[PDB]
């Protein structure tokens, strides 16, 4: 008994208090450490670089200017969320930028975390690799064996709609035919 | 290594965010709920409190309740976390026999009982059936040889029901038989050591294979112990109704040990601590719609007040229902098989109906049907719904319903003839209805009530393929229906429990004058 | 880092002496120290407590798990705060008696929980029998019950239990004798064995309202008549018609927290009868009656300069005291109950608290109490009694009266009136001063007709069931309505509280109203009816 009282001790009572705005700037950068290294060398390379806003993300210099018409987005679980209630976009084109907006619960919840890392890997495979092609046969052999096995539900995991009616094995054509669907996944 | 404050297997995060267990071919493993790939394997969405080692606060922890490692006899609905699961004991009186220290033996019928300001304890309440098994013995003063200065005996057969979630072990209640406002008859012994066996929710102890058990005791604890003066028989007679009030002192409970899976009962934890918590941090739903029977079930809501009890995932009023009772949404209406949820009524104490009046402002709205969905549970608000379509007496318990229900209840006549109808009709009707008026009409106005005795109305049985069959020649003189006119109508009427006499009234009348009967039937005599 | 923690108690040292708080961060609950520009805006309360005490209070709850909630969640709202100590208060209520010889008077009772000065630690109450004549005809006990010089009249009673406390009881009942007079002990209640399994949460009753209350005579064999009483008793009790109720503070096991599971289960170690002592001699005691005009004991842990350990406490000024035992805020940091300022009320000490209070002071130089409450310290073993000050009281300080300027006012609104009675709506304190109405008629040329005129023929006043009282004139009349001589003859009510009330019949008998100092409460015209 006189064990277990250090563990919850320890958790529950925070000894000094950060500060208002600092457990800000500390979440992110916890976030993005993350993710290996060597991806943010790749990202800087290419151009622009990732800024951390803190209000509302619908109204920024960089963004509102652009793309109004595409206020559709898709989640992760593919439902369809209103940019201004949403907490993160990013943006493909000649300065590939990418923004986050800050808050204090990128630590404690998960949910929000997926979403961006979600992001980390669209501009990963659609703006960095593309420039080599890199998603190649090791990626759809890959690809190639999911599809034909055992009731696996993991299609139902990956493959939006489009994907799961293609009646025959993947070919090296449809990637090339149609490549927006192939980054997602 | 992942934080683990409650120290309950499940790590903070999935807690608060939502989770699920899936079964991989043979392996069980804990997942974070994922939207599109368990949706259509039909798993359900939880959630808990990272603080609680059992969300519910019942003996439980949050980690076994949904995994099964659990007494396999928890009802199904209750494995959801914020399910309390917890006993409910009542008790059944199935038939009484009388005497005097010419015996009144009368089959009963007995319904658990609640009433309104109403708190945290189970009763029962009797009714003795009126009708008069035989024809000559009018006035039971009479048909036991009872003087002034005498005493009867009561004796009767009982049987335990558990009404709850969940299941108890080794004690069995005590209980004590009061009648009127005070006067409390005798208090049920408490038999020693004879409960070895289990009440799993939903069963009746004994079992309906066996004889019940019979209340006095048979030995030498007192020779009569049911006495009774002059003086009761009287109040007996004017009101023909019991009351069986039972604490909840229960046995221990039985635990999951992990080293084994052995189910063993621990003698240290026992129900009759942990019962007030419950009590005190959940919301009380009362719902009549499964078998018009009461069945009750406490949800687990936020308090402001307490900052580990705000721990609790917040839970609106449309979700509970989702998980407590059955409900669902197949066009996204809520409905139990089929009825709406429009169809019922919503009651609520005076506590409960200040907090409610305030959440139903900061959303303009009028109609609770609407932001069903968006009003938040406190805790300790008492919920009661109730079939909008019945009628009610004080105790709660159905007694009525507006007429116009019943008759086109009964227009399906799927036989007639001269011996009887024989219907099918839905079970739930027949705890409304007191029982049948058989009359004919003379081509000229004239009104021939075959049964025209205020004690003579249950005649009308139910055949073994749920037919309902009712018979003429049980108070007739067991002869067949005569009928003097192919062009006289045959008018028959129902009596509900409600509209019902009990007792012959001032100057002793016993015709079925002044009783509202409503006409359910009138056919030509020819058709017949 | 291995921050100190002397005391053991979760809670760091440091954190303990300032000022902390905790704060549910959206599902997950930490601990912070207080800051005060960011915290203020959330009205969240500023706790302090010992660093050297494993609970402040000393009542079996350590500090940390009280702020937490980690506790059974019986323990009241109002004993979160580190500085009450939670203990149980059980004392016993009589509602109705009855009356025979070993023609039976089963007469109603109204209890109050009491408390006289001189004062100390222990809990009684008082029962008060109604003495109006429910039948006409029963003029004179002695009669109405056929009562010799030798003879004996059997007593049987309801009782049930009030828990006033803030603590939860789990196995025993206690034990409570019944006493007649100053000394005359008629009965022990007997302490019934592993019957009182049910719990008693603080203002709740045992057994519910619902339910049948304990009888007090066995109905078994242990003794034919328990409450044997010879004549002389019977006499005292016809001219004084009270009795007291002591009750000792033997309780059970109390109910324990455990970190391993979060199971409440009752450990048979602790025992209420080993905390209470420590509690008693190191807190401060509060006694108000502002709820419901009924004596609600509180008590707040002070210093007590001559120990060295207590002198950790932290300083407990006594207004904020008032503001957490019992919910006064500061709508505009004037302290105050529902409206009802601190200046409406009294402040009567104890002989030596007054001694204690009057030096504080004096180093203050202030003559008004109310100017100077926020600096007053509390020490170990002062006693404090808040009193309303409107009311007059007896010697054991129960409402029993208030200056007459007050009755008045209390009626004032008149929602109907007419020739079967007052359908009236007054505040619900008031009617618990008030024993009875004299109703009287007054001839066009000064005469008085008094309908009920016999001291025990007052109780004609019903209340509906919407709280409208209701005074039924056919009751103690001849079930006939009001008759009027005059549509100009004025009718007169008045009011009787219970200190000016006669118990028994005069010297001569008297059954007038005469020689009982009576206040006008109504009087209106004949047509203005």
């Amino acid at each position: 008994q006189e064990e277990h009282l250090k563990e919850i001790m320890k958790h529950i009572v925070k000894i000094e208090v950060k500060g208002e705005e600092a457990v800000k700037k500390e979440a992110a950068e916890k976030l993005l450490e993350k993710v290996p290294s060597d991806v943010l060398e790749m990202y800087k390379a290419i151009g622009g670089k990732i800024y951390i806003v803190d209000g509302d993300i619908t109204k920024h210099i960089s963004l509102e200017a652009l793309s109004e018409d595409k206020k559709k987005i898709k989640d992760i679980y593919g439902k369809d969320a209103l940019l201004h209630e949403h907490y993160v976009y990013a943006k493909e084109g000649y300065e590939p930028v990418l923004v986050i907006q800050s808050s204090e619960d990128y630590v404690e919840n998960t949910e929000k975390a997926l979403n961006v890392y979600y992001e980390i890997g669209k501009i990963l495979s659609r703006d960095i690799l593309s420039k080599i092609n890199q998603p190649y046969q090791k990626f759809l052999d890959v690809l190639n064996t999911i599809k034909n096995a055992s009731d696996s539900d993991g299609q139902d995991l990956l493959f939006t709609n489009q994907l799961k009616e293609h009646p025959t094995d993947f070919s090296v054509e449809f990637l090339e035919q149609n490549s927006n669907e192939v980054q997602e996944v | 290594t992942v934080p683990d404050r409650d120290n309950d297997g499940i790590p903070d995060s999935l807690e608060v965010e939502g989770y699920t267990v899936d079964v991989k071919n043979k392996r069980t493993f804990l997942s974070p709920w994922i939207s599109n790939i368990h949706e259509k394997k039909g798993l359900t969405k939880y959630k808990s409190s990272p603080e609680k080692w059992s969300t519910a606060s019942d003996p439980y922890s949050d980690f076994e309740k949904v995994t099964g490692r659990i007494d396999k006899n928890v009802s199904p609905e209750a494995r959801h976390p914020l399910v309390a699961a917890y006993p409910i004991v009542h008790v059944d009186m199935e038939n009484i026999i009388l005497s005097k220290n010419r015996t009144i033996s009368k089959n009963t019928s007995t319904s658990r009982t609640h009433t309104s300001g109403f708190s945290n304890s189970n009763s029962s309440t009797v009714a003795i059936d009126h009708s008069l098994s035989l024809a000559g013995e009018r006035t039971w003063a009479e048909t036991m040889g009872l003087n002034t200065a005498d005493t009867a005996r009561l004796n009767a057969n009982i049987r335990y029901v558990n009404t709850g979630t969940a299941p108890i072990y080794n004690v069995l209640p005590t209980t004590s038989l009061v009648l009127g406002k005070n006067q409390t008859l005798a208090t049920i012994k408490a038999k020693e050591n004879q409960l070895s066996q289990i009440l799993a929710p939903n069963n009746y102890y004994p079992s309906k294979n066996l004889a019940p058990i019979a209340l006095n005791a048979q030995d030498d604890f007192s020779s009569t112990p049911i006495t009774m003066n002059y003086n009761q028989f009287l109040e007996l007679e004017k009101t023909k109704q019991l009351r069986l009030d039972t604490d909840q002192v229960y046995g221990n409970i039985a635990t999951y040990n992990f080293e084994n899976g052995r189910v063993r009962v621990d003698t240290g934890s026992n129900w009759s601590e942990v019962l007030p918590q419950i009590q005190e941090t959940t919301a009380r739903i009362i719902f009549n719609g499964k078998d018009l029977n009461l069945v009750e079930r406490r949800i687990a809501a936020v308090n402001p007040s307490d900052p580990l009890e705000t721990t609790k995932p917040d839970m609106t009023l449309k979700e509970a229902l989702k998980i407590a009772f059955g409900f669902n949404e197949p066009n996204g209406n809520l409905q139990y098989q089929g009825k709406d949820i429009t169809e019922f009524d919503f009651n609520f104490d005076q506590q409960t109906s200040q907090n409610i009046k305030n959440q139903l402002a900061e959303l303009n709205a009028t109609n609770i049907y609407t932001v069903l969905d968006k009003i938040k549970l406190n805790a300790k608000m008492n919920i009661l719904i109730r079939d909008k379509r019945f009628h009610y007496d004080r105790n709660n318990i159905a007694v009525g319903a507006d007429e116009s229900v019943v008759k086109e209840a009964h227009r399906e006549v799927i036989n007639s003839s001269t011996e009887g109808l024989l219907l099918n009709i839905d079970k739930d009707i027949r705890k409304i209805l007191s029982g049948y008026i058989v009359e004919i009409e003379d081509t000229e106005g004239l009104k021939e009530v075959i049964n025209d005795r205020y004690d003579m109305l249950n005649i009308s049985s139910l055949r073994q393929d749920g037919k309902t069959f009712i018979d003429f020649k049980k108070y007739n003189d067991k002869l067949p229906l005569y009928i003097s006119n192919p062009n006289y109508k045959v008018n028959v009427y129902a009596v509900t429990k409600e509209n019902t006499i009990i007792n012959p009234s001032e100057n002793g009348d016993t015709s079925t004058n002044g009783i509202k009967k409503i006409l359910i039937f009138s056919k030509k005599g020819y058709e017949i």
